[PDB]
């Protein structure tokens, strides 16, 4: 969500808001992960976007012990396959759903 | 007392109706702004029509009950003192700030904490605004320069046919009645006239005070060279009160007793004007067929039925003071100035009285001529606003190129100084960019364009292009960069904008509640 | 068809105390948001249809009148709060229907209102006792010059504000305005005026009193305005020459009368001129704008005078030249004229301004205000006025405790403990009483958007560690020592506010019928 609203500022056109709605989108994964561990929803998420700014991957969200710590540290590790499969069929769905005018009923 | 019947609107939801109250008077201004901007029709509650795009005419005459709603009126009267052309940008820009903190609520952040955002980022477009301002009289003072920028400002409104005549003489008033070195000009000293008939292109400097009224008689003296002026508020003849005389004449005998007592009094004040050594006398009241034929005689002219506010204006700027009787006459309550004439206009009888000091002076009146009273008057509005423009020019000669190509360089600024907030009043500055961009975004909607395409093609060029800010063309004219279409505001205007909408938003944020009775 | 009330309506039992509970937490639903320097304001119109806004708690209660006869109680409580002390309204009134609240399931219970009434009398008893053990005077501490403390306090409570920046300076302004007063202070001695364009270094301390100056009109060029000893007037008469209280009106057939009666109505004119010179008064004060005419009177007499002044700054003047408000010029004489020892009128932001220096009779001074616009000036004015309470306050009394929320906790961690070692009814009553005075340090948090629920939290287990003093911080969001923060309050002020917050929950308690006599 970060680097996508970098990439909305170079673009032009329509793709400007398109994109950068595309990306603040991708918040709710995280604001949900902080809700059911406890914390401020909308706090949390604002706290990420400087560590991932200044640092990298590393900083997220722990859920056993209700904070904000590394998450190499921590043995949380998922594999690519399951984010990048995350993101494209879930395009692929929306862009459907878009294209769809109006149903009709046949016999 | 009077507790039942009595209206109260609290909690959240009492946010959420001041900013709708807000956005209706938001909605309705967004349409005027700009040269292009659509105009609005004023009915009067005695029957008149008017019709006029001005923005702070249009708050003048909304008549609204809503006390949220009233304070938007208020900031006008603040705003007029400075800018006077885009008060309706503030009252969009401060929709738009209203209109953006409704999403934040839905979060559950504070209204005060959203409050410090726009006042945290509002320091920063301001600051912004610095860095790409440039100058023009830096260092020199030039009048080229200074009659071009007026030129633009006056060609939004129906006044654009004589345009480029009315933009001399705005420079040489101001100048006349304060030095730019002083960067103090008073708009009292300053007074605009007019009257139905001739153009726009007939619009004249004068220096000094000027009212319609005649001369005591047409064959009084039209020119008077030296400068000897008598102002008083009793007319030269016997005295007469402010009513009615209703003198008792019984008989001949005494028609010809009181007579004689008259015809001392006719010789004894018409020669009391060279024994002062005045020459003009001004007199609230008329004189009679007598009082005039003794002035023909002695080369002595004057002006009848002047007005009881009339004779303020004219001891003022003439230099001279208000003399209740002839007993108190002396040579230091004389007024003066270089010239007296009676002008005409066509066959009309006005004959406005023309006083004329022949050289610089502290006030100055500026008159404009025209074949519509309802058009004189909007041009009475357009060198308002060129006054503050040639005001603030003299104050500060910085200025930033205009045509939204300020608010959308702000923003740039802005969204990248929010990622070094790790805080809520992150999400109050990434909205006051947004703000910032419907502006310009007004511009372009009235003109009849797509207004999302226009704004992110600015943007891009912005950030690709050119690092200097490029505005939206609301003219239809060649391209964009205003800077080649002299569409110029002042630095000191851009800075007021930011300002007085961030003053608006926190006040209406911070009240949660609003009490009054009702009728019982 | 015999009936006892025949329309009289009367209650009692549990259901009339139960009425009045939910009737006293609407009187402190309306204060509640209002309390901290940085709550939220209120909008109240009055029949006339102006509107007035600000966070003061005296002020909204005055404006409500509320018809309930419980809620009529709690607004009585405050006026007497404000001739003790002159501030708390909003605390008291706020922490006393907390107690109603903590209390209100025990009565539903069946417990007795008598045994409630046992334990506000004792609990209150015991919590004055240990604030006079907790207040520390503090006076020469560190060989510290009294003015450096209180310019401390003074950028502590202006902090985080518009002037935050520039409260460095304004800090000293305050401290010095009040040390220019008399061994008695008062708040409404000292005037504040606003004044638009010019930085906020621009701000000026007059040490006599200073107005606005509206009047417009000309007599420019002449009443020279230095004066070494001048006799100041104050008069409420009109001077202008055509005005619509004295007029002159004589109907008379004779034209050689017509030039007395023009003559007589400028004679009467002149001679109210006159009376005042007759007097020797140098400095003309006028409530009631003058004209041109009686100005070039003045002027050749070697005399000044100024019109259009408001009356609050004529009542200030009075107790600063020493002198009175006479209403005509024939009673002026020199019981009434003031003496000052340097009279200037100063261009100070362009506009005409007029003020005294070193009056013998003068307790009072003005305060000059510098900002962009009215808005930024106007709560720079209140925002002033509570720094100038705090270094008036500070003088008056000097033991003081922690603000912020500091002593309150420290009362609730104290007779916690303390209502365990007491078996009977008294136990979870006094339990109760604790837990009502954390009201006040969690509105503190949700006014200023902070989270409640975290910093109250952290704060009571910090006090369990034996600090006495942490509060907390209305700027940045922690636990900060209030002491070392400067951030004070005089003790019997605080005694004051449990005193009178329990006396008025007692009350409540102890009323059980409502009799309402029909007329």
């Amino acid at each position: 969500a970060l680097r996508l609203t970098e990439y909305s500022r170079t673009l032009s056109g329509m793709e400007s808001y398109c994109v950068r709605a595309f990306a603040d989108a991708m918040e709710v994964i995280p604001s949900t992960l902080a809700e059911n561990a406890g914390l401020n929803p909308i706090s949390t998420v604002t706290e990420l976007r400087n560590r991932h700014a200044q640092g990298e991957k590393t900083a997220g969200i722990n859920v056993r012990k209700g904070g904000i710590s590394n998450i190499l540290e921590e043995l949380v590790v998922q594999p690519l396959l399951v984010s990048v499969s995350a993101l494209t069929l879930a395009t692929e769905t929306v862009r459907s759903i878009l294209k769809i005018d109006d149903v009709v009923n046949t016999r | 007392k009077d507790q039942d019947r009595k209206s109260r609107l609290m909690g959240l939801e009492a946010l959420k109706s001041h900013i709708m109250a807000a956005k209706a008077v938001a909605n309705t201004m967004r349409t005027s702004l700009g040269p292009n901007g659509l105009d609005k029709m004023m009915v009067d509650k005695d029957g008149d029509v008017t019709v006029t795009n001005d923005g702070a005419t249009i708050l003048s005459m909304m008549d609204v009950d809503h006390q949220i709603a009233k304070l938007m009126v208020e900031l006008s009267k603040s705003q007029d003192d400075e800018i006077g052309d885009g008060t309706t940008g503030v009252v969009v820009l401060a929709g738009a700030l209203l209109e953006e903190a409704e999403q934040l609520l839905d979060r559950g952040i504070h209204p005060i904490r959203i409050a410090d955002g726009y006042e945290q980022a509002a320091r920063v477009a301001i600051e912004h605004l610095d860095k790409i301002s440039d100058s023009v009289l830096v260092d020199i003072k030039d009048t080229e320069p200074l009659i071009q920028t007026a030129k633009t400002t006056l060609g939004s409104k129906v006044v654009n046919s004589c345009h480029r005549q009315m933009a001399e003489i705005a420079v040489n008033a101001v100048l006349t009645v304060a030095d730019m070195e002083r960067r103090d000009v008073d708009f009292e000293l300053i007074k605009v006239e007019g009257k139905v008939g001739g153009r726009l292109e007939d619009t004249k400097l004068i220096k000094g005070v000027i009212v319609d009224k005649d001369f005591s008689h047409p064959q009084m003296p039209k020119k008077v060279e030296d400068a000897k002026i008598a102002i008083l508020t009793c007319p030269f003849e016997p005295p007469k009160p402010k009513t009615k005389h209703k003198l008792d004449v019984t008989s001949v005998e005494d028609y010809k007793a009181l007579q004689k007592y008259e015809k001392e009094k006719f010789e004894e004040m018409i020669q009391q004007i060279k024994e002062t050594g005045a020459n003009l006398a001004i007199c609230q009241w008329g004189f009679d067929d007598e009082a005039n034929h003794l002035l023909l005689q002695n080369n002595l002219p004057a002006v009848r039925w002047v007005g009881g506010p009339e004779i303020e204006l004219i001891a003022i700027a003439t230099g001279g003071r208000i003399v209740p009787r002839f007993s108190e006459l002396t040579a230091e309550k004389l007024g003066f100035a270089g010239l007296v004439q009676e002008i005409s206009f066509g066959t009309t009888k006005d004959k406005m009285l023309v006083i004329e000091q022949c050289k610089n002076s502290r006030a100055v009146t500026i008159f404009i001529r025209g074949g519509n009273k309802m058009i004189i008057e909007e041009a009475k509005r357009s060198l308002h606003d060129a006054l503050c423009v040639i005001r603030n020019l003299i104050r500060d000669n910085r200025v930033v190129y205009g045509g939204g190509a300020a608010e959308i360089s702000c923003a740039l600024a802005v969204s990248q100084e929010a990622d070094k907030c790790p805080t809520l009043e992150q999400y109050a500055m990434r909205a006051f960019a947004d703000a910032l961009e419907v502006i310009p975004m007004a511009l372009s909607e009235n003109s009849g364009m797509n207004p999302i395409q226009t704004m992110t093609e600015v943007r891009a060029r912005q950030v690709k292009e050119m690092n200097p800010a490029l505005g939206i063309d609301c003219l239809h004219k060649g391209t964009n960069d205003m800077k080649q279409q002299h569409v110029i505001e002042t630095l000191i205007g851009k800075k007021q904008q930011i300002s007085l909408a961030t003053q608006m938003v926190r006040m209406i944020l911070k009240i949660d509640d609003i009490r009054k009775p009702g009728e019982s | 068809v015999i009936l006892l009330k025949e329309g009289t309506d009367s209650s009692q039992g549990i259901p009339q105390l139960v009425s009045n509970i939910s009737a006293c937490q609407v009187i402190a639903e309306a204060v509640r948001t209002t309390l901290g320097p940085r709550g939220m304001d209120k909008l109240i119109v009055d029949g006339r249809g102006k509107a007035t806004i600000s966070n003061d708690g005296a002020t909204i209660l005055k404006l409500l009148d509320v018809v309930h006869p419980a809620a009529k109680t709690l607004v009585d409580i405050a006026k007497s709060q404000d001739a003790e002390v002159g501030d708390g309204t909003t605390s008291v009134t706020l922490l006393a229907a907390e107690f109603l609240k903590q209390v209100k399931p025990y009565v539903e219970e069946g417990l007795h209102p008598q045994i409630i009434i046992r334990a506000f009398r004792t609990a209150t008893q015991l919590a004055v006792n240990k604030i006079k053990e907790i207040a520390v005077t503090v006076k020469k501490a560190d060989k510290v010059e009294q003015r450096k403390l209180l310019e401390k306090c003074a950028m502590t409570a202006l902090s985080s504000k518009l002037i935050s920046q520039q409260k460095a300076f304004f800090a000293k302004m305050v401290v010095d305005a009040v040390m220019m007063l008399d061994d008695l202070l008062q708040l409404k001695m000292i005037g504040i005026k606003k004044v638009q364009g010019g930085a906020l270094e621009d701000s000026q301390l007059v040490a006599g009193v200073a107005f606005k100056k509206t009047f417009s009109y000309a007599g420019f060029e002449m009443q020279p305005k230095k004066y070494h000893n001048p006799k100041i007037a104050l008069l409420n008469v009109e001077l202008e020459l055509k005005a619509e209280k004295d007029n002159a009106e004589i109907r008379v057939h004779t034209v050689e009368d017509y030039q007395a009666i023009v003559d007589a109505e400028w004679n009467i004119l002149y001679d109210k001129l006159e009376k005042i010179h007759h007097s020797g008064a140098k400095v003309v004060s006028s409530k009631l704008p003058i004209g041109d005419v009686a100005t070039q009177y003045f002027a050749d007499r070697d005399m000044f005078c100024a019109g259009r002044v408001p009356e609050e700054d004529l009542k200030r003047t009075m107790m600063a030249c020493g002198g009175s408000i006479q209403t005509s010029v024939n009673a002026l004489s020199a019981d009434v004229l003031g003496r000052c020892q340097v009279f200037e009128e100063t261009q100070i932001g362009g506009e005409r301004y007029n003020f005294f220096t070193g009056c013998p009779k003068a307790k009072t001074c003005t305060f000059i205000l510098r900002g962009g616009a009215e808005q930024f000036m106007e709560e720079t004015e209140r925002s002033l006025h509570d720094a100038i309470m705090i270094v008036r306050r500070a003088i008056k009394n000097d033991s003081v405790v922690a603000g912020g929320g500091a002593i309150e906790m420290e009362l609730s961690k104290y007779l916690r403990d303390y209502s365990r070692t007491i078996p009977g009814k008294q136990q979870l009553l006094i339990g109760a009483y604790a837990k009502a005075l954390e009201i006040i340090p969690r509105q503190l948090c949700d006014n200023a958007g902070f989270d409640a629920t975290n910093i109250l939290n952290k704060l009571r287990a910090r006090h369990a560690q034996g600090g006495t003093w942490y509060g907390v911080d209305i700027n940045n969001e922690d636990i900060a020592d209030n002491f070392e923060a400067f951030v004070w309050e005089p003790a019997m002020v605080r005694i004051n506010a449990l005193t009178a917050a329990s006396e008025a929950a007692c009350l409540i308690v102890s009323v059980d019928e409502t009799i309402k006599n029909p007329r």
